[PDB]
Order: C-alpha cells, then sequence, then structure tokens
C-alpha cells in the first residue's frame, strides 16, 4: 500500500538518485544484490513503498532511469548500487541535448519520452495504490529541464489525482555553470507552475556552503553534496515507511503547507550537521536540533529567510522523543522570531515524528519551509532572462529546433506574476 | 480601475417536484434590489427578478446595457452564478424554442450592427468549453482541446481557436446550439464574440475597434470521473469567484494593492481581459424559491453580496 514511483533524468539528477537508492537500501538492509539482511522486521514491513519483490528473496527499486546520453547509464551501471536496478528500467537515447531544453523538450527526449511513459505505465499497474511520483533532476541544462518537464506534463495527464513531487537542482547567482541557464531555468520553472505539487529547491551554492562552513570539510566533491539532498529526501517519506507517533506522508505534508496552488516552491533543510571535530562538544537533544534546523546558513537554497516571511514549515523529525519537547521548541521558535513568520496563519509549523532513527544517529531533522524570499530566485532568474532576450542572444538555436519566441515571452510573464504574488502574500 | 459588475438576482421558478415536496417559498422579494431568505437574511443588488420574470426581461434589466457598451467599443461579460441546480444554462442559452440571454442579445446587437454597418462589421463568434482546465473548440472540435497563449501586450487568445465572422442573429444562433451539442454542465460553457468594426473607408486608416461580449454558463459548486470533474469545477468555480473577490477588493480601491489571482484557472485567465478591462460587468445569480433549495440559495446569495 502506498507506492511511490521514483524518475531521473539528465545527468545530476541521475547522480542524486544513485545516492539515494544507495541511503535507502542502507537503511532498509537492502545489500548490492537485492537481498534482505537487515535484522529488523520493520524495515521490511513498508518495504513496498520503495521496492518491487523480485523472485527469490531480492528487492528491485521502482525507479525510472531516463537520459539523453548513454554514457551516464553506463556509470550508474558500474558504480555503488548499479546492479541492483531493472535493466528494462533504463531510458536512454544516443544523442544528448546540448544543454538545449527545445532539444530535451521538443525534439531529441520527444522521440525518447513514448518508451519512457510506456515503462512507467507498467511500474504503476504494478503497484496497488501508486500515491505518486518523485523525479529528481536540473532547469540549468537541456536533457534534464527538457525531458522531466515532458514526462510531468504527460504523468499529470494521465495521473491528475496523484501527488508529482519534484527535486531540482535550482541555478545559483554567482557559481554560473553554463551561459544558456536562465533560459532553460525559465522554461522548466514555468512547466512546474502548472504540473508539481511540491517542488523541493535546491541549490549547489548552499550546498557548497553547508559544506564549507558548517562541515568544515576540506574537499567537497559532487558525491559529498549529493549525500545532502539524499538525507533530506529520505526525510520527507519516513513516515511511509516507518511507525511513529505523529505521522505525516507526502499528500498531508503538501496540504499543511501549500496555501495557495502556485505557492508550492520548498527550501528545505537538514539538521543535525557537524564536522569529526566539533562532534564531541555539542547536545544531542531536541533544542539543538531545532536551533539548526532554523537558522539561515542551514538552509539549502541560496535565499536569505530573513529578507522574507514563512509562510508554512514542517519540520519531521527521526528518533526517540518527547512531543512536549517538540512542541514547546516550535511554540518556542514562533514566539521569539515573530516577525519571520506570517502574522495571518495561526500556528505557522506542522510537527512529524518517526520512531526510526537515521543510520548512526539517535536524533534527526527535516525542515521543509514555504518561505516568501524564495522570490529572490525567480527575481534573479527573471533579470537574467531579460538580458539575454532583450538582444535575442543565443535564440536562434532554439528555434533552429522549433521553439517560437512567444513561448519565451509566456514563460518570462509567467514567472513575472508568480513573484508578485509571492510579494504580495508576503 | 474597477469593473463596474452590477450584481442581479434571477429567482427560477418552483418547479414541480419542489411543489410536491411541500417546499415553501424560502425567497421573500422584499423590494427590486432586497431580498431575504427564510430567518429573513437580507441580500442586497442592483435587481433582483422574481419567478415570472421573461427572459426579455432579463435582457432589459440587466444585460442591455453591457451588450451596448460592447457595440460602442467597450468589453463587457455576463457570469450565470450559482450552486448546481441554480438556472444559468436556461437564463443563457436556454432552448433553441424558448432561448435566453443568448438570443435577446443577438437579437438587439444585431439590430445595433445593422444600422451602424451603414462602420464595416465582422462579428467574430467563438464558443469554447473548459473542461478540466482544458478548452474545447465547441464551433471547430475536429481540433479538440486547446490551451490559452498571452499575446503581445498580454491578454490572451485560445491557441488555433475557430472564430466565424457573422453577420446576423440566425448564424450565430445556429452556431451556438451547434456548439452546445458538441459539449460536455461539466464544463464551463464560455461564449463570446468580437464585435470589430472597421471604416468602411477601407482605403483610410482603419483605426478599428473590437468590443468583447461574453456570457458564461460557469459549471456549478457541486457537492471517479464525475468526482474529478466535481473537483475541478469546484476548484475553478472557487478561483474564479475569489479573483472576484480580490476585483472588489481592487475596485473598492482599499489598501490591498497586489495581482489579482487570474492566474489561478484558465477560466479566470482568459476572463482576465474583460474582468479588469475598459467594461462594464453582471453577474445573474441564478436561485430557487423553494425551501429545498436554502442551502444552495444560501451559498449562491452569500457570495452574491460579497461580488456586489
Ligand atoms: N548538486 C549537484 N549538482 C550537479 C551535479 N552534477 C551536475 N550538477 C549541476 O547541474 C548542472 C549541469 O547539469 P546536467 O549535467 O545534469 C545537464 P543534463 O545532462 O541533464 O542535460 P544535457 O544538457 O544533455 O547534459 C550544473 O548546474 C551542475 O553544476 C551533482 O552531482 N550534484
Ligand atoms: N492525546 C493524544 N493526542 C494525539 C495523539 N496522537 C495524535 N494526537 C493529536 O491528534 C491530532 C492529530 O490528529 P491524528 O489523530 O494524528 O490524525 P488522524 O485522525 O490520523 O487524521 P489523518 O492522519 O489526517 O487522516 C493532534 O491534535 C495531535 O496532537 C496521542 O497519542 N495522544
Ligand atoms: N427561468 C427558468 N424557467 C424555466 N425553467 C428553468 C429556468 N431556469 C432554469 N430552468 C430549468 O432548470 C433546468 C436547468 O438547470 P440550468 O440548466 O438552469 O442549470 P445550470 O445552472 O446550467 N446547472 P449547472 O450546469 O450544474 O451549473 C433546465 O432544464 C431549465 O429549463
Ligand atoms: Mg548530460
Ligand atoms: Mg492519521
Ligand atoms: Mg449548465
Amino acid at each position: 500500500m502506498r507506492e511511490i514511483v521514483h524518475i531521473q533524468a539528465g545527468q545530476c539528477g541521475n547522480q542524486i538518485g544513485a545516492k539515494f537508492w544507495e541511503v535507502i537500501s542502507d537503511e532498509h538492509g537492502i545489500d548490492p544484490t537485492g537481498s534482505y539482511h537487515g535484522d529488523s522486521d520493520l524495515q521490511l514491513e513498508r518495504i513496498n513503498v520503495y521496492y518491487n519483490e523480485a523472485a527469490g528473496n531480492k528487492y528491485v527499486p521502482r525507479a525510472i532511469l531516463v537520459d539523453l546520453e548513454p554514457g551516464t547509464m553506463d556509470s550508474v551501471r558500474s558504480g555503488p548500487f548499479g546492479q541492483i536496478f531493472r535493466p528494462d528500467n533504463f531510458v536512454f537515447g544516443q544523442s544528448g541535448a546540448g544543454n538545449n531544453w527545445a532539444k530535451g523538450h521538443y525534439t531529441e527526449g520527444a522521440e525518447l519520452v513514448d518508451s519512457v511513459l510506456d515503462v512507467v505505465r507498467k511500474e504503476s499497474e504494478s503497484c496497488d495504490c501508486l500515491q505518486g511520483f518523485q523525479l529528481t533532476h536540473s532547469l540549468g541544462g537541456g536533457t534534464g529541464s527538457g525531458m522531466g518537464t515532458l514526462l510531468i506534463s504527460k504523468i499529470r495527464e494521465e495521473y491528475p489525482d496523484r501527488i508529482m513531487n519534484t527535486f531540482s537542482v535550482v541555478p545559483s547567482p554567482k557559481v554560473s555553470d553554463t551561459v544558456v541557464e536562465p533560459y532553460n531555468a525559465t522554461l522548466s520553472v514555468h512547466q512546474l507552475v502548472e504540473n508539481t505539487d511540491e517542488t523541493y529547491c535546491i541549490d549547489n551554492e548552499a550546498l557548497y556552503d553547508i559544506c564549507f562552513r558548517t562541515l568544515k570539510l576540506t574537499t567537497p566533491t559532487y558525491g559529498d553534496l549529493n549525500h545532502l539532498v539524499s538525507a533530506t529526501m529520505s526525510g520527507v517519506t519516513t513516515c511511509l515507511r516507518f511507525p511513529g507517533q505523529l505521522n505525516a506522508d507526502l499528500r498531508k505534508l503538501a496540504v499543511n503547507m501549500v496555501p495557495f496552488p502556485r505557492l508550492h516552491f520548498f527550501m528545505p533543510g537538514f539538521a543535525p550537521l557537524t564536522s569529526r571535530g566539533s562532534q564531541q562538544y555539542r547536545a544531542l537533544t531536541v533544542p539543538e536540533l531545532t536551533q539548526q534546523m532554523f537558522d539561515a546558513k542551514n538552509m539549502m537554497a541560496a535565499c536569505d529567510p530573513r529578507h522574507g516571511r514563512y509562510l508554512t514549515v514542517a519540520a519531521v523529525f527521526r528518533g526517540r522523543m518527547s512531543m512536549k519537547e517538540v512542541d514547546e521548541q516550535m511554540l518556542n521558535v514562533q514566539n521569539k522570531n515573530s516577525s519571520y513568520f506570517v502574522e495571518w496563519i495561526p500556528n505557522n509549523v506542522k510537527t512529524a515524528v518517526c520512531d526510526i532513527p537515521p543510520r548512526g544517529l539517535k536524533m534527526s531533522a527535516t525542515f521543509i519551509g514555504n518561505s516568501t524570499a524564495i522570490q529572490e530566485l525567480f527575481k534573479r532568474i527573471s533579470e537574467q532572462f531579460t538580458a539575454m532576450f532583450r538582444r535575442k542572444a543565443f535564440l536562434h538555436w532554439y528555434t533552429g529546433e522549433g521553439m517560437d519566441e512567444m513561448e519565451f515571452t509566456e514563460a518570462e510573464s509567467n514567472m513575472n506574476d508568480l513573484v508578485s504574488e509571492y510579494q504580495q502574500y508576503q | 480601475i474597477t469593473y463596474n459588475m452590477n450584481v442581479v438576482i434571477r429567482c427560477r421558478p418552483m418547479s414541480n417536484s419542489e411543489k410536491n415536496e411541500g417546499a415553501k417559498n424560502v425567497i421573500k422579494i422584499m423590494d427590486n434590489k432586497m431580498i431575504v431568505l427564510l430567518k429573513e437574511k437580507r441580500y442586497c443588488f442592483d435587481y433582483v427578478f422574481d419567478e415570472n420574470s421573461t427572459q426579455e426581461d432579463v435582457y432589459n434589466n440587466s444585460v442591455k446595457p453591457l451588450v451596448d457598451a460592447v457595440i460602442k467599443g467597450y468589453n463587457s461579460t455576463v457570469f450565470a452564478y450559482g450552486a448546481t441546480g441554480a438556472g444559468k444554462t436556461h437564463t443563457i442559452i436556454g432552448y433553441k424554442n424558448e432561448p435566453g440571454i443568448m438570443m435577446m442579445i443577438l437579437q438587439d446587437l444585431f439590430k445595433k450592427i445593422k444600422t451602424l454597418k451603414a462602420n464595416e462589421y465582422k462579428i467574430k463568434c467563438s464558443f469554447i468549453e473548459i473542461y478540466n482546465e482544458n478548452i474545447c473548440d465547441l464551433l471547430n472540435p475536429s481540433s479538440e482541446y486547446l490551451d490559452l497563449r498571452e499575446d503581445p501586450v498580454k491578454g490572451i487568445t485560445v491557441s488555433n481557436i475557430f472564430e466565424v465572422c457573422t453577420t446576423s442573429v440566425e448564424e450565430i444562433m445556429e452556431l451556438i446550439h451547434t456548439g452546445n451539442r458538441n459539449r460536455t454542465s461539466r464544463s464551463h460553457g464560455v461564449l463570446q464574440v468580437i464585435v470589430e468594426e472597421t471604416e468602411k473607408g477601407q482605403g483610410l486608416y482603419q483605426q478599428t475597434k473590437k468590443g468583447k461580449l461574453c456570457v458564461i454558463d460557469l459549471a456549478g459548486s457541486e457537492r471517479g470521473m464525475r468526482m474529478l470533474e466535481g473537483a475541478n469545477i469546484n476548484r475553478s468555480l472557487l478561483a474564479l469567484g475569489n479573483v472576484i473577490n480580490a476585483l472588489v477588493s481592487r475596485s473598492k480601491g482599499t489598501s490591498k494593492s497586489n495581482f489579482i489571482p487570474f492566474r489561478d484557472s484558465k477560466l479566470t485567465r482568459l476572463l482576465k481581459d474583460s474582468l479588469g478591462g475598459n467594461c462594464k460587468t453582471l453577474m445573474i445569480a441564478n436561485i430557487s424559491p423553494s425551501h429545498l433549495s436554502y442551502e444552495d440559495t444560501h451559498n449562491t446569495l452569500k457570495y452574491a453580496n460579497r461580488a456586489k
């Protein structure tokens, strides 16, 4: 009961997905072969949420891997946990998208997409009560942005009543990796606005800051960064996988955190986060976790929560904890930091608690905030788009893939409207 | 700034079923501008039509000024309004042998057009069904469902919609009835026409006008396919209706200076051009006199006081 379907689209998305799978298999006591070697019966009770049971006491991720390039697939198959994935669930093209949203959405990814659709239909037919979909990808490239957008459009067309969740890698301001990133982000964000029910805005710059400042990590690799994201992902759906004292799944979270249809862009966070040295000089207690989570410098989106207000915040706690203590701490934070919370939604905080902690830790926390500061992310992007579009820079490539200028105009308008709406509700 | 949305109430006649139940007259009209719901909660409007009001009376005392504004170069929109069973399709389309304001409008509109034509007119009729946020072309159903597209200077065009440049009442009347035969109410019956006029002196600068007249058979509030339709329908009914409340704040000219939520639905986004335009608007609430409908008459009217 309550099966989730996982989709990974483009290189970054795939990489994050791999990490996610690795963590979750470890959590549920699943080895690199698909066999359960755990101790606790609780690890297998709700195994069906993320895994299909294959013949001979093995488990396989309900995961679809998508890319316009084959190399990524190979890399995944050769990596840790590569062999756990169903071979028929790898759907790859041969060409690539060349950082072009149009290639991914209209041309190459369109040719690709039917196969993917066929796979995912089958995957849906298998599960008895599919609750919905989780897509991991980035809005800065071509394959990852276009393919994902087309697929989510198709899944909202065929599954309009199911929950649609995305974990995106938003383009940061300073660390600009590509030149057409503004275009790709703009086009994809628009589509996300209409077709996702909740969107977790993850930002590389913020991750780097976390790694450098909070973990004090000498050399971050993408894997390390990805780990953080994976942890966050695991946090959200802990209530579907384990028992607890107060239980909240994907739907319950959405209903409590989304007051208006369009405002479904979250700034996620995780706690605790310490170095090796600073591990000894700390208190493993709920007050400390709470303190950590609400800090601006612990957000995985490059936005200052102190530049806006929290519309709603959901906190998900894992480990053996006193409910009273949890409640006290959340009330204290809202009373003390009154100015950071919208005053016309009393009790801006939703709490959920799962008894089963993550491995290595006795207590852990996951944060989901709907903050009006997310407007900053959109605004910058809009500005950059304007700067490009005013001089029609790089437009020709997109137009060569069948795209028309008017779409760009529309998307930009839409994003502007969204920004305005956030501002006004602040 | 304001949309000048007049609000009139039309009380449909008590049905034989309501009479057989023995329901009494929950609606008591106090004045042409005021009704009470029976005890006697007050509701206030620009005009109230009783159970015997004709299709011609509805036209003359509620939409004639909107139709006129359109022939004169303005936009205008009629939103029939209420719960399911309210009385909207009958008021708007009716039946071919017992037509709604659609016909009363075409007859008045075309007499004015034929007179003024002495300015060439192109009466660009269109008719769409908004169903699960998709837009059915009801005049050319071979195109199935269409999307909404912002335009240079961001008004909205239904992508690739078929329009007919009519010249008479009968052409639009037959066009529309056919369009209703092509419908699913499970949808918002958005009927609209562009009353376009170009200086008969075509060799002169053609400073044209494009008046817009629109009347909607809004899907009513409903309390797996039908559950979804209900859901989508009720959600859009709350979205457009609360975009109306935002328009009221705007129209009031109060401190709530923001962007109205027209983007919350395809219904509203398309209606946007007339909702906040150089226009006159009208809501025609449709209610029942029966005690049996009190929940319906109570909620439909509550909204109407807020819209007004
Ligand atoms: N947080 C992470 N970000 C990544 C990772 N790999 C890439 N990226 C970021 O994503 C962007 C590059 O995206 P992709 O390689 O996924 C583009 P994709 O392969 O989806 O389509 P193509 O345009 O066909 O290459 C850029 O901002 C990178 O800095 C990762 O492992 N973690
Ligand atoms: N006294 C007490 N209250 C509880 C307990 N568990 C949850 N609550 C309270 O119950 C309310 C939340 O409702 P739940 O019972 O968890 O929700 P539910 O009935 O399962 O409804 P859904 O999960 O929304 O389907 C809150 O006021 C909690 O504080 C408990 O063990 N004891
Ligand atoms: N003024 C009226 N006089 C006679 N019959 C009426 C009148 N108003 C409504 N009806 C009848 O009631 C039935 C119509 O409901 P209408 O079709 O009026 O409901 P509606 O508002 O379009 N319902 P809905 O589509 O669910 O929002 C029709 O067959 C009409 O003939
Ligand atoms: Mg790639
Ligand atoms: Mg419950
Ligand atoms: Mg109807």
